[PDB]
């Protein structure tokens, strides 16, 4: 059967998803993820898009303002409309498989409503592709691959010119922060290859 | 976030073996989720942060994979030239250009709604502005446009069955990344992926860049450039988040530097001890690596050679004769709460001391208090993340090497004061501060372990459960949030791959309406903190014989 997706879990509950096409497969995922972690997977869509302060208040304001400015979500929309069908249905099987368990747990919360929910007095939304592909970019690509100090490098620079004068103050500068360290120790070693490009390291933009 | 591969030529019982420890904290529930998919091409088994579509840890029973953080530069910010008169416009190439905006409403519980603005050029989203001088800073990312295509190279190289199919998704990642290889004939590999830019010549790109045209990229740089290496001559790959390769720069951040001090040595040491290494052997890396002190390496032969002259009645000598007869290997008392010697306690204060002295007095204020911590910072919950060497001290360690380090020496950091001398001054402030909590007999000095929090909150500081959820464990072990290890080829048994890991809390976060925890709440929790570790399944056969339940559904799309 296309239509049949079966989910087998072990002895310490990790599912196992057997279905014959694509939407199928990431459908069964989205849906056991569904029954496993939706608090916290409503939390981090919430932290990946900033909307926390609309459940959780005034102590957010300043944390959803900062995730708002950090990214372009029309840019995000885009790279999805571009798709493939065969991609497409990935990130739209996931999030159908999710809604499919939240429709069952919206229908009967006595049971199925995961405790936290209660607690913070608000109830489960329905997904679409944007949310899955919003859980890996505010997390993988949004902040653990966009680290820069690039203007406090400056600050930083401008008070060791004030203090050691202007070409002392970019030696010590390169001896604080030097670009490379040839005595680094290196995942390649060295007889295998060494890496071809050469920088500046004078500032020389200025 | 640290991994270690180890090929034919050097595994012991099997032809290659895979342990990866990312590290992003620890979490409840858990940061990462198991799950295998059989099905439409796919054939995996492992466990991946926050779900997402593709597996960042697993394998497809031919090819296995994981990843650490590449740290590579790959984001440099524009200063864009703004007008007092005509707003929301910047030079560009020749022309006033008109900037992306968009209107945003935060929503508020119980508050009043707030709106603002995002602003946009052609280098990126505007991090701040300096209306004095009339500039604008835009972050901009070598990886922008190129995030959902990186979500699915993670997904489709679930897929590859080999080093070439498996390098053609590699080319696709954008983010900067450490990917791992490792394979049925005992093959191993690593590439440190993603889009880095081809820059102008003369960019030093520590520093901000002039956004009016000239020093624009020209475009990234070809993949034929990102460091990789297929069956390396040594017969492993390790990393623990250091230079992938010779004369490759770091992050511009400022608290980053890739130098001689690093923590990957002390993997290495360990893969270097043994001609070859079994499965069990490769695991208990895990354990060793979790309790080393970072920086006794790195700073006890200085002190040996500044104590050297000194007599046994000498309270800083007795210091130093403490740390020589300790491996460095942290271990609890009894108690649950002090650590066995009291050597990370004296790097402590000696390390802080010595920064004081060196590094934060050449840096003016405010700037030195970016150089003063040892490395040793923690609270009561704990350490956020992994413990590593700080930049204070890597920059300390260049210095402590004279002109055997690579590193022009434009300001003595010792200020005309032989080392020595330096080194026995802060030996004194450690003596002095330690004996008066402690008392005088070091033998019995009793010093605080660091312990470890599964917390309810997540990285960002949001919660993502109760309070009461969060969880303690007694000892704090530098180690991944979650271990996963795949050994190919067992001389040991009939399966071609064996695999573990190890998620814990556990699978599941429910919690019911009434207050009943799932049976999988907590069930990895104790595994986690003894070294322990469960299998991970992927034929049909052995996930029908460890079935606990079965479910079915028939859905059309
Ligand atoms: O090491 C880190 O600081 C975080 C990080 C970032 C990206 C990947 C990672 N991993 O285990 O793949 C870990
Ligand atoms: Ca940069």
């Amino acid at each position: 059967s296309s239509s049949e997706i079966k989910i087998v879990r072990d002895e310490y509950g990790m599912p196992h998803i057997y279905a014959n096409d694509t939407w199928h497969l990431f459908y069964g995922y989205g849906y056991v993820v569904a029954q496993d972690r939706l608090f916290q997977m409503e939390m981090a869509r919430r932290s990946t898009q900033g909307t926390v302060a609309e459940v959780l208040g005034k102590d957010f304001v300043k944390f959803d303002k900062d995730i708002r400015r950090n990214y372009w979500p029309d840019a995000i929309r885009a790279q999805i409309a571009a798709l493939s069908p065969e991609d497409m249905s990935i990130l739209q099987g996931y999030a159908d498989g999710m809604n499919a368990w939240i429709d069952k747990v919206n229908t009967n919360p006595e049971t199925l409503l995961p405790k936290q929910f209660n607690t913070f007095g608000f109830t489960p939304k329905r997904w679409e592709p944007f949310d899955v592909a919003m859980i890996f970019v505010g997390t993988m690509a949004n902040r653990f691959s966009d680290s820069t100090s690039e203007i406090d490098n400056l600050a930083l620079l401008t008070a060791l010119k004030d203090k050691y004068g202007v070409s002392q103050g970019m030696a010590v500068f390169n001896q604080l922060k030097w670009l490379v360290n040839p005595s680094a120790p290196t995942t390649i070693a060295v007889q295998e290859s060494n890496y071809p490009l050469k920088f500046n390291q004078q500032n020389s933009q200025t | 976030s640290n991994m270690w591969v180890i090929g034919k030529s050097k595994a012991q019982d099997a032809k290659a073996i895979m342990v990866n420890g990312p590290q992003f904290g620890w979490y409840a529930p858990a940061y990462t989720y198991g799950i295998g998919l059989h099905g439409a091409g796919y054939d995996v088994t492992g466990n991946t942060p926050f779900a997402y579509p593709g597996l960042v840890f697993g394998h497809n029973g031919v090819i296995s994979w994981g990843s650490t953080a590449g740290f590579g530069d790959d984001v440099d910010i524009f200063a864009e030239r703004l007008s007092a008169e005509k707003p929301g416009y910047y030079l560009h190439n020749g022309k006033w250009v008109k900037m992306l905006s968009r209107e945003e409403t935060i929503t508020v519980k119980n508050g009043q709604a707030e709106t603002f603005t995002v602003w946009r050029t052609v280098h990126g989203n505007i991090l701040q502005t300096d209306q004095t001088t009339q500039t604008a800073y835009a972050k901009s990312r070598a990886w922008d446009g190129k995030e959902v295509a990186s979500l699915l190279a993670w997904t489709h190289q679930m897929k590859a069955k080999n080093w070439q199919q498996w390098t053609q998704q590699a080319a696709k990642q954008a983010l900067t990344i450490n990917w791992y290889y490792a394979d049925v004939n005992g093959n191993i590999g690593y590439v440190h992926t993603g889009a880095y830019p081809d820059r102008q010549s003369g960019h030093d790109p520590r520093l901000p860049v002039p956004g009016t045209g000239k020093w624009d990229w020209k475009g990234l740089l070809p993949f034929e450039m990102n460091p990789k290496v297929y069956n390396p001559q040594s017969g492993y790959i390790a990393n623990w988040n250091n230079s992938p390769q010779k004369d490759y720069p770091a992050s511009d951040l400022f608290a980053f530097l890739w130098g001689g001090a690093d923590r990957v040595t002390e993997i290495d040491r360990l893969l270097e001890q043994k001609p070859r290494l079994t499965a069990d052997q490769a695991w208990d890396v895990i354990r060793q690596t979790s309790r080393q002190d970072l920086n006794l390496r790195l700073f006890l032969p200085t002190l040996q050679a500044a104590t050297s002259g000194l007599t046994q009645s000498d309270p800083r000598r007795q210091l130093v004769e403490t740390l020589t007869r300790w491996d460095g290997i942290n271990l609890l008392n009894d108690d649950g709460k002090t650590w066995q010697q009291p050597g990370s306690a004296i790097l402590n204060v000696w390390l802080t001391s010595m920064l004081k002295r060196t590094v934060v007095a050449a840096v003016p204020m405010p700037f030195d208090k970016w150089y003063s911590a040892s490395g040793y910072e923690t609270t009561q919950d704990g350490p956020t993340g992994s413990l590593n060497i700080s930049v204070g001290a890597k920059i300390l360690y260049e210095a402590v090497q004279g002109d055997k380090s690579p590193i022009p020496q434009a300001v003595d950091l010792f200020a005309g004061k032989p080392q020595q001398e330096v080194v026995l001054a802060a030996l004194e402030d450690t003596w002095e501060t330690l004996s008066k909590r402690y008392g005088n007999n070091v033998s019995n000095w009793k010093t605080p372990a660091m312990a470890l929090t599964f917390r309810a909150n997540n990285f960002f500081g949001v919660p993502q459960a109760a309070a009461e959820e969060t969880r303690h464990q007694a000892e704090y072990q530098n180690r991944g949030t979650e271990n996963d290890m795949i050994v190919f080829s067992p001389t040991t048994s009939d399966r071609p791959v064996l695999a573990w890991d190890v998620v814990a809390p556990g699978q599941s976060g429910f919690i019911a309406p009434d207050g009943t925890v799932d049976k999988h709440y907590e069930d990895q929790l104790k595994m986690y903190e003894n070294f322990g570790r469960k299998s991970l399944w992927l034929t049909k056969q052995d996930v029908e014989a460890h079935k606990e339940s079965q479910e079915v559904l028939h859905v059309q799309r």
